[PDB]
């Protein structure tokens, strides 16, 4: 049903579809909609039930953890598809060193269109309606990866080590940690960001 | 509209095949050479209006005959 | 070799794709989007320039170039549908034969594709003309 | 004593934040002193010529033109002081090519330190109260930045020629033309923006 491509690989046409779809995603008020979809990851915590006693929905530090997030991505992908996205959500290959933050996400304004209208880039960010706060990202330049090999970045090393593990459990432990890095990188100190458990789901980078 | 034009395009293709039978080259058009060269908008107007690369390259009608393109 | 077949011949799955694809195409915010694509043929007129005082409609109608222009037009839609995940090429409705019943694909207002089990309007049945105020189904 | 105007880049964070808060505070000011009221003087609503038909109130195409605008900045400047703006109105030196837009004006969001929440920057934009609409700006000519075979730039050349003119009026014609370019680039196509005569006053960039 769907193919996933790298962000860099995405063509303008492909990205354009994504650009619009997210915009429409944002619009979707419904539960399927983005605002609702985000809450699945964390705050507000609906997880045990709507009841006051609540915990974060996502499973972390648990072997279930990769399962949950994997499922989570599909939810978005389906949402975009409904929205009319031509392609599966792209993944931002963190492992490779990043000369600069990907253009699709980075550009605050999505100028290109036949219309040549200027608009905000839904990809760039979103806001949290409950908090009525806005997403923010504090990123470290260090992310631009430098390494002796050059190829073997910390992420690459960490990911690879996890890769060599028959034990799933062992794999997950290593697997999750590598995953953690990006949240820290983008979020930075910002309370409302990827760095935060509850807030992080809001940023669109999350899906990528 | 799309469905209809598809049929009409289909018949046009039919004509081309008949021409081949005739021995006239199907791709080649003898007539209205001047018009064929000119590119057709908005196909010629690429992005942002026309994302499609193929139609853009194809905008010249001369190129259009070989549907296989 | 994308294949264009008679609309009647089309499979349910084939139909399925077209219905979903067009519907998604309708939604498509992009310039590639359906509403935008429609503007190519006629109003709003794009021809002199997308933004020009006097605009003319894109019709190389009444000219030799006419079949070529329309031929590209169809593919433009076809490519679009493919972006949507159209499995096949746009089908053709052969008017040449007499048809007691109008094609079901286009005719039916609601489509209850069995896979989803959900019922939605048939995007093929009509569209809405956004720029023209008439937010009516293309009648 | 007298306020000093520095370049935007020169502004310190402390200085910038004062400015940040002040104008944002200023925006709130409903008074005629308030920013919204201040905007009216430049253009719409017009009431330049009193009882007779109104026209935009700003002298353009006239030698008076630099006088009027100069007066205009001071008016706002005074407003900032009410705002308790620490320093004078910063100026964006268009003449020098700039790799990027100025952070203060450019950033649509201003991120405070200490994990301050990200909010829209006041400098980024303002709203048009009379005509319910938000001002917007699009820079079609991103290219203007850093275009130069050397120190000399198109603006520099234009300004320089104007500079070499003893006659005030001769200078004005040349000078005014240079002035207009920024409005064009910033405003772009957008109807409500620097590009438009009436609307331009609303943008804070006009100020800089
Ligand atoms: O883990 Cu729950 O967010 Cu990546
Ligand atoms: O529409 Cu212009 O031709 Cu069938
Ligand atoms: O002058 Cu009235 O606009 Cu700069």
């Amino acid at each position: 049903n769907k193919v996933r491509h790298d962000l860099s690989t995405l063509s303008e046409r492909d990205i354009g579809s994504l650009k619009y779809a997210l915009s429409s995603l944002q619009a979707d008020t419904s539960a399927d909609g983005f605002a609702a979809i985000a809450s699945f990851h964390g705050l507000p915590a609906k997880c045990n039930d709507s009841h006051n006693n609540e915990v974060a929905c996502c499973i972390h530090g648990m072997p279930t953890f990769p399962h949950w997030h994997r499922l989570y991505t599909l939810q978005f992908e389906q949402a975009l598809r409904r929205h009319g996205s031509s392609v599966a959500v792209p993944y931002w290959d963190w492992t490779k060193p990043i000369h600069n933050i990907p253009h699709l996400f980075t550009d605050k304004e999505y100028y290109d269109v036949w219309r040549n209208k200027v608009m905000p880039n839904p990809f760039a960010r979103g806001y949290v309606p409950s908090h009525d706060t806005y997403t923010v990202r504090d990123v470290q330049e260090g992310l631009f990866h430098l390494t002796s090999t050059g190829e073997h970045s910390a992420l690459l090393n960490q990911a690879l080590l996890a890769l060599e593990q028959h034990d799933y459990c062992d794999f997950a432990v290593q697997f999750e940690v590598m995953h953690n890095t990006i949240h820290y990188l983008v979020g930075g100190p910002q309370v409302y960001s990827l760095s935060s458990l509850h807030y992080a789901s809001y940023d669109p980078i999350f899906f990528i | 509209f799309y469905i209809h034009h598809s049929q009409t395009d289909r018949i046009w293709a039919i004509w081309q095949s008949l021409q081949r039978f005739r021995g006239l080259s199907g791709s080649e058009a003898n007539c209205a050479v001047n018009l064929m060269k000119t590119p057709l908008k908005p196909f010629s107007f690429g992005a942002p209006y026309n994302l499609n690369d193929h139609t853009h390259d194809f905008s010249k009608p001369e190129d259009t005959f070989d549907y296989q393109k | 070799v994308m294949i264009r077949k008679d609309i009647t011949q089309l499979d349910k799955r084939q139909q399925l794709s077209l219905v979903k694809a067009l519907e998604s195409m309708k939604a498509d915010h992009s310039s590639d989007g359906f509403q935008a694509i429609a503007s190519f043929h006629a109003l709003p007129p794009l021809c002199p320039s997308p933004a020009a005082s006097k605009r003319f409609a894109c019709c190389v109608h009444g000219m030799a170039t006419f079949p070529q222009w329309h031929r590209l037009y169809t593919v433009q839609f076809q490519d679009s549908l493919r972006k949507h995940g159209a499995v096949v090429g746009l089908p053709y409705w052969d008017w040449t034969l007499p048809r007691s019943e109008l094609p079901e694909l286009l005719t039916v207002s609601t489509i209850h594709d069995p896979e989803t089990g959900r019922d939605i309007p048939n995007p093929f049945i009509g569209s809405k003309i956004e720029f023209e105020g008439e937010n009516v189904h293309t009648k | 004593e007298n306020l000093v105007r520095k370049s935007v880049e020169h502004l310190t964070q402390e200085e910038t934040l004062d400015l940040q808060a002040a104008l944002r505070e200023l925006q709130m000011d409903s008074s005629s002193i308030g920013f919204q009221k201040i905007a009216a003087a430049h253009g719409a609503p017009a009431s330049c010529v009193h009882k007779d038909t109104s026209i935009a109130c700003c002298i353009h195409g006239m030698p008076t033109f630099p006088h009027w605008h100069r007066a205009y900045v001071v008016h706002m400047e005074r407003a900032l002081q009410t705002k308790r703006r620490t320093s004078g109105l910063p100026y964006w030196d268009w003449t020098e090519p700039i790799t990027q837009l100025p952070s203060l004006a450019a950033d649509p969001v201003y991120i405070d330190s200490q994990g301050g929440k990200a909010h829209t920057n006041y400098w980024y934009r303002g709203n048009i109260d009379f005509l319910d609409k938000k001002t917007n700006r699009a820079v079609d000519d991103r290219l203007f930045e850093k275009v130069k075979p050397g120190q000399h730039t198109h603006l520099m050349e234009s300004v320089l020629d104007a500079l070499e003119q003893d006659e005030f009026c001769k200078f004005e014609i040349q000078f005014e033309l240079a002035h207009n370019a920024i409005h064009y680039l910033v405003g772009g196509k957008h109807d409500y923006s620097m590009a438009n005569l009436e609307y331009t006053a609303y943008d804070p960039i006009f100020f800089l």
